[PDB]
């Protein structure tokens, strides 16, 4: 109904501009944490009215790897500040 | 550290067979997961700032490449509710894989994944292992197959050679010199897949072939061009021979098996009264050639060894299964008859 | 490649959880439990090319 | 004098001997195999 | 005189020979044309085992007495 | 070919195992005992037709330009010993082994039972004559004319694949070209000019027209040890013949657009001709007069209907043997003055007398002297293109007249004197100089007696 | 096309076998004769005729792979004419007989210069 | 030594002609034929096969 | 989208000479469009007003030369002797290629506007005149 498109409209927190800038990088690995429950959400909709009985233990599973995911992208996020003290996307020196 | 390097290096090819192995949308899922997992701590091992700042470059870009694919699974899980690997019951699903999946097999849009991370890694030995990654969607591609647009699998690859092949002729890094040329052999295999999906794996098992004995070649000291000149008269003259033929093997010259493909993959490019689609891709791996010619003019005609310094003493590396790449690399162009009746 | 060595040798590595009608722990069903089977039923041996029309 | 490893020279001179065999045994039952079958 | 029959052969060699090695192409070039009858064009049907896709198997259905009267 | 090429691949690894400076005599030895052997089972009957043996020979039954072709290598060694005696073995056994591995391919060339057989060897070469530019030349120059001698060989000779492929699943397969029987014709419409322009266009690159020749003094100028590949590189650009296998057949019934492709090539003939009488380079004089009537067999192919196919056979090895002595004649009198200008070498014929009938012997056969294997080929291409059309007579009538003037002008710069300078030039053309002259008109003028060997079909 | 996942199903018992003594298998194992001599020009050797327990084992390896690697070679195109031939067989209406017409009936172009 | 370098190289030529024979054995398919080629009653066409 | 080519190659053929380059001037004014967006996204930021991407005169280019590109064609359509051919199709090429060739002066760049284009122009309606099909099936 519309309970789908909000929230697939929601799923609309990627926005790739907003995917990895501006500056504070921080700012961008948010929504990538966060673009998880448009993906948790609209999977439980779906499993739950209809009554799958089993594909219910997909949902459990699905932040399981995206937390420790996110958990290790978080852990290079240390380094890019270890080495300067500030993230700030406009950072580049390995040029393509 | 010696043990740990191994369970990681071997849960790389554990993370691809998930994907290989599956019936189930979900498993093939964690397959390529857990390979973005497992490889940011190769990108590492010597700790130098580049390195940090490389793989976060390559980081973030497969974990939207991953997280597309998690959103075209449960649009047909609202479609139909079979998780059975095969056609996608949506348009509106099948639009988003492709082009999802364009990004780790880096296609010519989804452009700078390919020259930002290999340029740089300060492991430059290998880095064989980006042809794991060139190997699990492929494996994905063969069942999906029978449904897709037929425009956006050509649009992704006749821009991926006209691209792959301009962006180089500006370079001296020679790991950037294999970084494209590695989008070019990624276009004449997706321009076939829709017509007749075997034929396509033959391109595959020789681009294997001739990249990985292609950087073994390169474990002696090689960095740029300029030091490409400065071992033909120290190293070994037999190198700079051996340098020159896999080259022009694979560039495609029909005394050697680089033009194995070609001659065989337009056999089914026509067939299909598709003629002005392989006359352009043809003659335009044409300038992918003058990477490799102005390269070779390099090592093979004693380009200034100057800076005397001797290496008066012998070399230990390990060159592992070297003796037998440049002889299926090169002379096999009359020993297969049916390579493509074994893999079929 | 589809290798599918699970055809071979008959472990189930997933399989169970694939379709809307297999298994189902405490035996109930779904919503549109009997088209699933309904369905199934007319596309077995025909090679889905000619399934779709 | 001679001064090999003397532990793997015979190894690659035992490994043909066993593949040879297994080979030549696989193939002439195999030549034996299609009269049978056919 | 002492040439020919000290070297090569006449019209009862190199005639009918080919006769032989063009009763190897006619039954080469007429297979081609019917590969590509074939191969190509199938079509529709999908008969033969060449375009035989996969879609599900019916072996793994239950046929339980499933606890809903009403499924 | 039973085996021909069985025992020239066996005189590979005869090099290699031989001795220390042994290794000139070794190769030499054996290469001549082909000769008898390539003439042995061949130029046989002989009235429709000999196939050979299977899918790898039709004996190059017509058409024989092969026995040429093995003269080569033991008229190379002989003459590329004069600068290259300062290298190493382990590189005098590579440049040995390349040349013999290019006339491996050139065996089952032009022979080949096929088309698509013929094209996988008909760009076998030019990775073995490409490290004969690169490597061993002199100063630069090399380099781009490296990249000149491809890109336009190669980039042509992709739409044949397009075009060879597309035969071999429309009309049966062209794996025999006896099973060319059942043709059907090939009419005039929008997408059969290109199956004809394809097809033919990468065989203009090699044989060239008077537009992109830009390759040829490229290659030949700047060349290696003693026209150690240039011999081998005016062959190869004969060894382009393989527009007699196909347009006699397979689309036979265009004409409608072979007239860009004559007067391009016919009035071309006339000035590429003429622009050469300014030459300074001597090696780039010879590199024009190979432009020019070589293209008199352009159009003597694209006109059908023989009285030119007597001729235009007759015209492939005319300057076979010509044209590679010639390069002779300028790869010797270069070791005494290390210039190729042709302003430097004056002072001569009284120096060097025994040469002066080796540098006229050459050039009476541009003015041809009728009883030649030349004025027997051009008087049958004059005798058939007349039949096309009466004027052109007049365009080849002046091709005539301006190469009598040409081929003057490189003798007659030797008869002056006083030398001015010129300590050196002691050398009075030893007896290996005189031996690799010879062997050249020695076949030239002695296959004018019965020349029936030397024609097509026809 | 059936019993999946074999490297040579069941079924190639009645193919010939490819029995030895062929050029592809003297060809085979040739490439490796001459790599076992690359095998020794690497490393500085420097023999060219050095230890033969290295320039044996090459021999050995192609010549056994590539024969039992030949075996589904044969196979797979015995089972491509094998499922070509019996759909020729069904469905005539699709594979007509052509008439027998000689050269009384063609008038063809005709184009002479 | 016995010098395998020279003349037994050479001597490849018969060793070739060994395996020219080989292919016209079994390229025996007509002797069916109405031009001279005949194998009509006689010992002449079918020797040199 | 597909449907502009099946108002374009469907209706006019020659003649209508003002429907025939009003719908022949949108696609390769869309086209435009594109190469703006990635002149101010693969190029860094410009000036206040996005995209004003560095020189300019991008899509005041691109529509310029579909508004002639019929008006070329369907003038000497019917003018000569009334039918389409690719020889009356080859007009366009050139004189529409001199757009870029007048803006970004010539010498050097505009008759290689002139002569690549008009290769370019003949062969698109030599393609249905033998029915050619660039992305095909079996
Ligand atoms: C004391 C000495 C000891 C005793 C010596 C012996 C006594 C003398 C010998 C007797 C005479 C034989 C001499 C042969 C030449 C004259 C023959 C002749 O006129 O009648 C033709 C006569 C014809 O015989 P026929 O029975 O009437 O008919 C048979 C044919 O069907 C006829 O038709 P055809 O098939 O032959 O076709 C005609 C044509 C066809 O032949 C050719 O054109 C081949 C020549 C070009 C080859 C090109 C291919 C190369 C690639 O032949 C010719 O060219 C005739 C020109 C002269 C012979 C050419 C020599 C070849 C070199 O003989 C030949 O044609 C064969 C010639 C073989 C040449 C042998 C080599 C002799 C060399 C001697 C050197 C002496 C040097 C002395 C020093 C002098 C210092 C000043
Ligand atoms: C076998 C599986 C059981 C799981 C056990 C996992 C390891 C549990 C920790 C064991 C503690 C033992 C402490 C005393 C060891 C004696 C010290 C010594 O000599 O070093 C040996 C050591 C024991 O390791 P360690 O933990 O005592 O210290 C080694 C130092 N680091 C960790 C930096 C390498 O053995 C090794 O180093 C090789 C193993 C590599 C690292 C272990 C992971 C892989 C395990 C093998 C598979
Ligand atoms: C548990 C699985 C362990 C094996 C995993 C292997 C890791 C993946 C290695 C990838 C290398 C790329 C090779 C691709 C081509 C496969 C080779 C082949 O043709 O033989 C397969 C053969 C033939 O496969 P097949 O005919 O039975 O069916 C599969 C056909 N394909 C691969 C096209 C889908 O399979 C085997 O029996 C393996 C021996
Ligand atoms: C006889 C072998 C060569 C002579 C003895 C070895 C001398 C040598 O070491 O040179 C190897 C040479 C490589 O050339 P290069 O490196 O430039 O020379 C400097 C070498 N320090 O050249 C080489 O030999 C490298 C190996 C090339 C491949 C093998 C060819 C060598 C010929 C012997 C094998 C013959 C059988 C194989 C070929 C059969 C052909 C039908
Ligand atoms: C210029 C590119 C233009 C090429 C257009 C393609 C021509 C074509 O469509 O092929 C025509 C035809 C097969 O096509 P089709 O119409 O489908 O046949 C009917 C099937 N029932 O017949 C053919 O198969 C012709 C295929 C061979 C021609 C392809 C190569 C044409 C271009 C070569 C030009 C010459 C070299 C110039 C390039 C070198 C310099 C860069």
């Amino acid at each position: 109904s519309m309970v789908y498109m909000n929230i697939m409209m929601a799923f609309t927190v990627s926005l790739v501009g907003l995917l990895m800038y501006r500056s504070h990088l921080m700012s961008s690995l948010l929504c990538l944490e966060g673009m998880m429950l448009s993906l948790f959400v609209m999977a439980a909709l779906t499993i739950l009215n209809s009554h799958f009985t089993l594909a219910s233990m997909m949902p459990i599973i699905l932040l399981v790897f995206a937390a420790c995911e996110a958990a290790l992208g978080l852990s290079l996020l240390v380094m890019v500040s270890n080495t300067y003290g500030t993230d700030y996307v406009q950072n580049l020196n390995l040029l393509q | 550290n010696p043990i740990i390097f191994i369970i990681i290096l071997l849960t790389i090819m554990l993370g691809t067979i998930i994907v290989m192995i599956s019936s189930h949308w979900l498993l093939v899922w964690i397959g390529f997961e857990m390979n973005m997992l497992a490889i940011i701590p190769i990108m590492m091992k010597n700790h130098n700032p580049r390195a940090t700042e490389a793989s976060t470059k390559y980081f973030l870009t497969q974990s939207t490449a991953s997280m597309l694919l998690m959103m075209a699974v449960i649009i047909n899980l609202m479609f139909s509710g079979q998780w059975t690997v095969m056609k996608l019951f949506n348009p509106m699903a099948s639009m988003l894989m492709t082009m999802a999946l364009a990004m780790k097999l880096g296609m010519a849009p989804f452009h700078f994944w390919v020259p930002e991370v290999t340029q740089g890694i300060p492991l430059s030995s290998g880095l064989i292992l980006l042809t794991w990654q060139k190997l699990a969607p492929m494996s994905v591609l063969y069942q999906i197959f029978p449904s897709i647009n037929l425009n956006l699998i050509l649009t992704l690859s006749v821009l991926s050679i006209l691209i792959g092949g301009w962006g180089g002729l500006n370079q001296t890094q020679l790991r950037k010199i294999m970084a494209y040329s590695s989008i070019a052999h990624m276009g004449w295999m997706t321009a076939v897949l829709p017509y007749n999906p075997t034929m396509t794996l033959l391109n595959l098992i020789i681009y294997i072939i001739m990249t990985s004995t292609m950087f073994t070649m390169f474990m002696a000291n090689s960095t740029t061009t300029t030091l490409s000149l400065s071992h033909t008269w120290n190293k070994t003259p037999i190198m700079t021979v051996l340098i020159l033929a896999t080259l022009l093997s694979m560039g495609g010259l029909p005394p050697l098996s680089g033009f194995m493909p070609k001659w065989m993959i337009i056999q089914e490019m026509t067939k299909n009264n598709s003629i002005i689609l392989p006359t352009f891709m043809a003659i335009t791996a044409l300038l992918n050639l003058y990477f490799y010619m102005r390269l070779t003019y390099s090592t093979t005609l004693t380009m200034f060894p100057s800076t005397n310094n001797m290496k008066m003493k012998w070399q230990f590396p390990l060159m592992k299964k070297m003796t037998f790449l440049p002889t299926m690399v090169v002379l096999s162009t009359m020993m297969l008859p049916l390579t493509p009746m074994l893999s079929v | 490649p589809f290798f599918d060595v699970q055809k071979r040798l008959g472990v189930d590595l997933d399989r169970w959880m694939t379709i809307q009608s297999a298994e189902q722990p405490h035996k109930i069903p779904s919503r549109c439990h009997a088209f699933e089977k309904e369905w199934i039923e007319c596309a077995h041996g025909i090679g889905s090319i000619r399934a779709e029309k | 004098h001679g001064s090999p490893n003397w532990l793997k020279v015979g190894l690659t001179l035992g490994t043909s001997v066993f593949l040879w065999i297994y080979l030549i045994k696989q193939h002439n039952e195999d030549v034996l195999e299609y009269k049978r079958r056919n | 005189r002492w040439i020919a029959r000290t070297f090569f052969d006449g019209p009862e060699k190199n005639y009918e020979r080919t006769m032989a090695i063009l009763q190897i192409e006619a039954e080469k070039a007429e297979l081609r044309l019917k590969e590509l009858e074939v191969r190509r064009l199938m079509r529709a049907r999908g008969d033969g085992p060449w375009f035989h896709y996969p879609t599900i198997d019916k072996e793994l259905i239950d046929h339980s007495p499933k606890a809903t009267p009403d499924n | 070919m039973l085996k021909y090429i069985i025992p020239t691949i066996m005189l590979m690894p005869l090099t290699w195992l031989s001795k220390n400076n042994m290794i000139w005599v070794n190769s030499t030895a054996h290469s001549l005992l082909i000769s008898f052997t390539s003439l042995l089972l061949m130029n046989q009957f002989g009235d429709n037709s000999l196939n050979f043996s299977l899918l790898f020979f039709s004996d190059s039954l017509s058409t024989p330009l092969l026995i040429l072709t093995m003269w080569l290598l033991p008229l190379m060694l002989m003459a590329s010993q004069h600068h290259l005696s300062k290298e190493n073995l382990t590189r005098k056994k590579l440049f040995i082994t390349m040349l013999i591995s290019l006339q491996l391919f050139l065996i089952m060339t032009f022979t080949a039972m096929e088309l698509i057989l013929f094209y996988i060897l008909f760009e076998a070469t030019l990775v073995p004559t490409l490290i004969i530019i690169t490597r061993w030349g002199n100063q630069t120059e090399r380099l781009n004319a490296g990249l000149y001698f491809l890109f336009y060989t190669l980039a042509g000779s992709l739409p044949l694949l397009v075009a060879l492929i597309y035969i071999q699943n429309t009309v049966g397969s062209l794996n025999f070209l006896m099973l060319q029987y059942w043709v059907q014709p090939v009419h005039n419409s929008w997408s059969n000019v290109f199956m004809w322009l394809a097809c033919m266009m990468a065989f203009m690159v090699k044989m060239p027209l008077y537009g992109l020749h830009l390759w040829l003094p490229k290659a030949h100028v700047e060349a290696p040890i003693a026209g150690s590949m240039v011999l081998a590189a005016v062959l190869l650009k004969l060894g382009g013949y393989g527009m007699l296998r196909i347009t006699l057949i397979l689309n036979p019934m265009t004409d409608f657009m072979a007239y860009p492709f004559i007067m391009l090539s016919l009035w071309g003939m006339i000035m590429t001709s003429s622009i050469c009488l300014r030459q300074t380079d001597l090696k780039s004089l010879i590199a024009y007069s190979s432009v020019s009537h070589m293209a008199l067999v352009i159009v003597a192919i694209l006109i059908q209907t023989p009285w030119s196919y007597m001729g235009a056979t007759a015209l492939m090895i005319a300057h076979g043997l010509t044209s590679s002595m010639l390069f002779c004649l300028a790869n010797s009198n270069y070791e005494r003055i290390h210039s190729r200008t042709m302003i430097l070498a004056r002072g001569l014929q009284t120096l060097l007398p025994l040469m002066a009938t080796w540098w006229l012997l050459a050039s009476l056969t541009n003015l041809a002297l009728p009883p030649t294997i030349n004025l027997i080929g051009e008087l049958f291409v004059v005798m058939s293109t007349f039949s096309w059309s009466n004027i052109t007579i007049i365009l080849m009538g002046v091709n005539m007249v301006i190469t009598a003037l040409y081929s003057l002008y490189m003798l007659i710069m030797t008869q002056r004197g006083k030398y001015t300078y010129h300590i050196n030039n002691i050398s009075p053309s030893f007896t290996r100089e005189n031996a690799l002259m010879s062997l050249h008109i020695l076949p030239l003028l002695l296959l004018t007696l019965n020349p029936k060997i030397i024609l097509g079909p026809l | 096309g059936r019993a999946t996942f074999q490297f040579l199903p069941d079924e190639a018992r009645s193919l010939p076998p490819p029995k030895l003594t062929d050029p592809r298998l003297a060809f085979v194992g040739f490439l490796g004769y001459c790599s076992g001599l690359i095998d020794n020009a690497i490393r500085r050797r420097p023999v060219l005729l050095a230890g033969l327990h290295r320039q044996l084992l090459y021999i050995t390896s192609f010549v056994f792979v590539g024969y039992y690697l030949l075996k589904r070679q044969d196979y797979m195109y015995a089972v491509r004419d094998h499922d070509m031939f019996s759909y020729i067989k069904s469905h005539p209406e699709d594979f007509p007989e052509k008439d027998k017409k000689t050269y009384g009936e063609v008038f063809e172009e005709f184009h002479p210069v | 030594r016995d010098h395998w370098v020279h003349v037994l190289v050479p001597m490849g030529f018969v060793f070739g002609y060994y395996l020219d024979r080989k292919n016209d054995e079994k390229l025996t398919a007509f002797r069916n034929k109405s031009l001279l080629y005949k194998r009509e009653l006689k010992p002449n066409e079918e020797v040199t096969w | 989208a597909k449907t502009v080519l099946r108002q374009y190659w469907d209706i006019p053929e020659g003649t209508e000479c003002h429907r025939k380059t009003y719908a022949t001037t949108s696609i390769g004014g869309a086209a435009g469009l594109v190469v703006s967006a990635y002149s101010v996204a693969l190029k860094t930021p410009t000036s206040f007003l996005e995209g004003v991407a560095r020189t300019g005169r991008y899509t005041f280019t691109a529509a310029a030369i579909g508004a002639i590109f019929g008006l070329t064609s369907c003038i000497s359509a019917q003018v000569r002797e009334k039918p389409d051919d690719p020889l009356n199709y080859l007009i366009g090429g050139c004189a529409g290629g001199l757009i870029l060739g007048a803006r970004t002066r010539s010498y050097g760049i505009g008759a290689a506007a002139c002569a690549y284009m008009g290769l370019t122009a003949a062969l698109v309606k030599m393609g249905q005149l033998e029915g050619w099909q660039v992305f095909a099936e079996p």
